[PDB]
């Protein structure tokens, strides 16, 4: 927590939240010195709050940033080219709501018949990934 | 080098100038200086501002003027406030939310209510108590008897849902909230309390048992039994209020539960940035009502950093002017 | 229509500090108060007419006295920070005292106390000063820093306890049945709370969560959630407690949430009978501290027939001499 | 009926709607406009059956003068000369509306040293041996300094070598009243509340006259030329014959102390006052003179049974603008 | 840093509670801290001055002190019971001087010809011809036998001025007033018997100066010069190396006494009880550090203000230091 600089990320009820607030009191009537740590998960874009002392460290989880080339709409998993050239079905379109998943669809449809291929993000944290950007 | 006393001289014509009066106020000394020091504090809340959250958005309720601002302001009220005539001045904050959010004693929440269903008499310090008993009158200005009871028939019913709501829905009702749904159902554009729920103004009283509240509680409880109010709950939102802002100021008037909850939340923040205190207390007796904001400080309630102002006066002269000088300036400009 | 005479001293230089006392209330003034207060502690003691009271836990080894008077003591945080705190821990060990009621820095502070004693000072200290170097400051007295961390440790475990009874065993706990667990738990004779706890006397906080204990239930509510406190059940309780009695007599010493807590909880039999009330205020700001016994009789919270007194001094100045003068005297006799 | 002004939505706010509804406002804000009320009163009393006009004035040309009825009288404690209130004060003594004054010597010797020089602001809480230390003295939170005390000593003393001068030779007896009226009318600055009372015949009363810096000068003064003789007893047949004449008496007493209870034991002779407005900071509780509420003061026949007295417990400083605003400036207008 | 301990009642001691109020904190603190100013005034010798001789009356016990004692009473003090307490101090000549307003002076005068009585209407008080101060009222019937004393005295007093050329002042009519009681039971009489100084500056702010006006319309060319008196009041404390002030209550009374200490350089010793606050800017509320700030406290003193009623603090403060002295 000594080096939990806002902009960076920590597992908060079990969601990647990145952190966006944190307070510290040296001590006081509260009880003893604690820190307010907040965050907003990646998935539902919810900020979350929790109370720790100093002196421990809080999980930190491995995100990194994937694009892949969108080859089809398997109905609801989305044959996805790797840049090694394997092939990941595993990825499915942004749930309902999130305006991405129609800038995903328009897009492959725009160039479907066409030269251009769409390019997807799909931000990958372990098991869990979400296509969180698109481009021709 | 420092300033000089001087009051401003009435006119020989004889229209006297109460903008000469105000700005003069500051000059004259002893409690005068507090006025005008008190009236800075103020005018430094209303007009701050700061490049990267906005405060004071409002509700978006259609013909009325709203003004954003970098600072949250929390303004604590004991009863007395929402008793006497101070209530048409914080109407006129709360309408056009130029507070973010406000806690008061249990009599006050109950007094804003029982205003809007029925008026307060006008009386004296020196009334025999007996009496006041035999004629069924309560003194704080005097509230009477019969207006508790129309109180009642409006209270009961919002409960039964909020057991109703409880059970069925899983909805585990604390304080504060009990009050923002109150203060729905009110509807009437009198309330203090109705423009906080229209403008998204959450209100607190940490013993909302102690006053007319509790007592009808009381008497559901037995009728209908199972009732439950968390302070768990109320204490996590209350104490997280002051976390967010970039800057938070507190407006206390009075002295008691509402300095110290305020206070107590404002040692999660390190301390409030701003601060004007009015009352008539002492700090002699060792009490949290009379301490002085050195006290406060003491303990971690206020920055280092504020430079907080107490004015040593009753209430109802210091506030008229209090509006005049800061609020009205600021939302016609 | 007596005359004012006070006592001569003896010229040889012995000095009698009883026979001061026999004439407070022929000195004029706030002495006259002040004897006229010891005379409503001693009706209280001596009122028994053919509601059992002051039995106490049968402990061996403490003198205990007879029944017929129900004793409400309204404590502040103050006093119990103050060296008030060995006259009150005599006054329930006897159980003359039937019920506590104290807001939560006195509930607190006994507790801390008992792992680590206060410190004095005085009231003119840079309050930027004391935090710079971790003290907080009540008055003329600190409390220091150490004192606070102390506390969390010994209730952190409690409150797991409490949770997993109401996880398992499916207890409700409400504020005062907290207050008693913790006072078993400290088993120390010094604590006022223990002999409470021993003796089955309530200890009734209304808003517990404004003071050091809220502010530990809130960080143990992120750890482990799911504590709930209702005031529901707790205003059932509190306000019964005066229905069961052969007579009820209140020692308000200060004023705020316990003065209207007690009185309010003694309109349910139309009014207490004996009042003392010790506290440096006044009635202009219209204020529940400074309100005059008379206005209490207003809502009906003291009876018709009670003689009130009330004694506009410090109790820190009037309690050594009130115990002296009527509790003493009693359990000799 | 309870009620408030509410500022306006367009932030439009009458300072004068403010001040119309105090009255309504509950409290001590009820205190407040009914101070107003009885103080206008006292300035409205001109009435009908020669006649007795008090207010004539000086008769000093340029200068606007209203005649009245009632007789006013003003007690003013030491403070609030020191206090910005010295102007409002000022505005009253010129226009003549008080025809007398009793203040105390602190409040007198103020007036005189504000001409010689400037009374300095602070905080009530600052370290007591550092402003000695400074050279500094302290009234609350105003700082009037150590050379300014010298000042007035310099002024003070050839004026008294003249009072002892005209005692022995044309055999004047001079008591305090009398050594203030010459004071005022030697100031020959236009800023003096006393100049006012001396051009306007306004007799200024001050029991203890020695009980202030005039006091250490009248002593000082003795041991380089004895002689100096003040006389109380000429003093208390004057003061006391004051309120005798008056048609009504109007007593405001800013403050409690000797003026309080000089200015009321005065008023038992005409068998009390008609009119009073007393604002002060104090409380029955400890039987004291200066905590009196008023009805104490109705017990021993110092306020008319008749009179409706007024007292609002505030300090001064936040009442008396409002006071002056909202009744003396608009009669004169009048 | 002491801890905070009361005295444990036994499973009662007053005296034991009196050694423990200096730590049961607030006013309780001050008050326990006032007895121990008292104390030091009292036992304080210096070898080089003695004061408190007393004025050798027989079968009364009297101390030498280094110490000169000023008293400031307002007038409600000698008016409430505590007239006794006062009365005490000067028949030992604990106190060597006091000051006191008109009405003080009045008081003890009037009481030995007719003794004091204990939210009563205003009104109805005058209606029943009484005189309420606090919950103490003096009847109206008091004051005539007052009136029936003192004018005798002033005529003699104008009789000596016309031909033994005696000049009056205010402190010199009180003093001759305390002869003529001839009452061990006046606080005056034993301050004259034992030669000890009253002053009053505002003497004829009160029924004393009342009873001048009526006096000088039947006899006049009395004359009361106030300009010996101050002469005489601030000369009080120069000549002593130590000067004690028991101030109880603030005004005339606390303002002299301080001015007069001014000319020493400040008061050795001091304590303040009095209901009063700073926030008015008042003389009266004013803390020991306004006090100090002119000069009237010494720097190196360490002042002491018991915000309490004289009433409830003074039975302690005498019996937990003077009483010592005497069994000593
Ligand atoms: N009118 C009432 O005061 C009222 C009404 C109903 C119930 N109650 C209950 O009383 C308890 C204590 O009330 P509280 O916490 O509001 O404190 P309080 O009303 O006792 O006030 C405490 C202090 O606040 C200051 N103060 C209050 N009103 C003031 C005014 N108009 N002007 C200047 N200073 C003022 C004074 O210093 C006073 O000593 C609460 O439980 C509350 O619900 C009070
Ligand atoms: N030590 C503390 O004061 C303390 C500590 C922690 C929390 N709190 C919280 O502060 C709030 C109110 O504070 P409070 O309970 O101390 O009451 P308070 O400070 O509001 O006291 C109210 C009135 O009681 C009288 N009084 C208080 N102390 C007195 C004394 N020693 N002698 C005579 N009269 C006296 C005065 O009239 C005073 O204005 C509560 O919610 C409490 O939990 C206080
Ligand atoms: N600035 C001074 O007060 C001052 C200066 C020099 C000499 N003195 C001498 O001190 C003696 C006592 O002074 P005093 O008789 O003027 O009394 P004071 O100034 O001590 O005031 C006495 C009481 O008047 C009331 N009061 C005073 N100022 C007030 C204010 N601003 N607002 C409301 N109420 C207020 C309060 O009840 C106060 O306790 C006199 O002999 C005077 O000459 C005082
Ligand atoms: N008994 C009377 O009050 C009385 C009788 C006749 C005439 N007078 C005249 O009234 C004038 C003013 O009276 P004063 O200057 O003696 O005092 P004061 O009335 O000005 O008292 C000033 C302050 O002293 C404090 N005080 C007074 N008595 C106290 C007490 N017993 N305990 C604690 N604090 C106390 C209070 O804070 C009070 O506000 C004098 O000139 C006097 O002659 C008064």
């Amino acid at each position: 927590v000594n080096k939990l600089k806002k902009g960076g990320y920590v597992l908060i009820e079990g969601r990647p939240c990145r952190v966006v607030d944190i307070t510290k009191s040296k001590t006081g009537k509260h009880g003893h010195a604690k820190a307010g740590i907040a965050g907003t998960d990646l998935f539902t874009g919810r900020r979350y709050e929790t109370h720790l002392p100093t002196s421990h460290e809080i999980e930190v989880p491995f995100v990194d940033r994937s694009d892949y080339g969108l080859i089809n709409i398997d109905d609801g998993h989305t044959q996805l080219l790797t840049l090694d050239g394997t092939l990941r079905e595993d990825v499915d379109l942004p749930p309902e709501g999130n305006e991405m998943r129609q800038r995903v669809i328009d897009l492959f449809n725009v160039c479907v018949n066409t030269n251009d291929q769409v390019v997807v993000t799909v931000l990958s944290s372990n098991g869990e990934n979400l296509i969180v950007d698109c481009k021709k | 080098t420092t300033p000089l006393v001087k009051g401003y001289v009435p006119d020989d014509n004889g229209k006297f100038d109460f903008d000469k009066m105000l700005e003069q106020m500051k000059y004259c000394g002893f409690q005068a200086t507090n006025l005008g020091l008190a009236i800075d504090q103020i005018n430094e809340m209303l007009h701050y501002d700061y490049e990267p959250k906005l405060f004071g958005l409002g509700g978006g309720v259609e013909g009325v003027k709203y003004k954003p601002r970098a600072c949250k302001i929390f303004l604590g009220i004991t009863s007395n406030l929402i008793s006497s005539g101070m209530r048409d001045y914080i109407r006129f904050l709360v309408k056009h939310a130029l507070v973010d959010v406000v806690v008061c004693t249990a009599g006050g929440i109950e007094e804003d209510f029982i205003k809007c269903l029925a008026p307060t008499h006008m009386g004296e310090f020196f009334h025999d108590g007996h009496d006041l008993r035999k004629r069924g009158l309560n003194r704080i200005l005097i509230v009477p008897n019969k207006n508790y009871c129309l109180f009642e028939d409006w209270i009961m019913p919002i409960l039964d849902k909020c057991l109703e709501e409880q059970n069925t829905q899983g909805t585990k009702w604390t304080p504060s909230k009990l009050i923002h749904r109150l203060g729905l159902e009110i509807n009437n554009e009198d309330s203090v309390w109705y423009w906080a729920a229209k403008n998204n103004i959450p209100v607190y009283s940490p013993a909302l048992t102690d006053g007319s509240i509790g007592d009808m509680i009381y008497f559901h409880s037995y009728n209908n039994p199972g009732l439950v109010l968390d302070l768990v709950e109320d204490i996590r939102d209350m104490n997280n209020e002051p976390l967010w802002a970039t800057k938070t100021g507190c407006i206390i008037l009075g002295g008691g539960v509402v300095k110290h909850h305020i206070m107590n939340a404002n040692l999660y923040r390190n301390g409030a940035d701003f601060v004007v205190y009015v009352n008539t207390a002492h700090d002699f007796d060792g009490s949290d009502s009379g301490a002085r904001p050195d006290e406060a400080v003491s303990w971690g309630a206020i920055s280092l950093e504020a430079k907080p102002v107490k004015v040593y006066a009753e209430v109802t002269l210091v506030l008229p002017l209090l509006v005049a000088g800061s609020f009205s300036k600021f939302l016609a400009e």
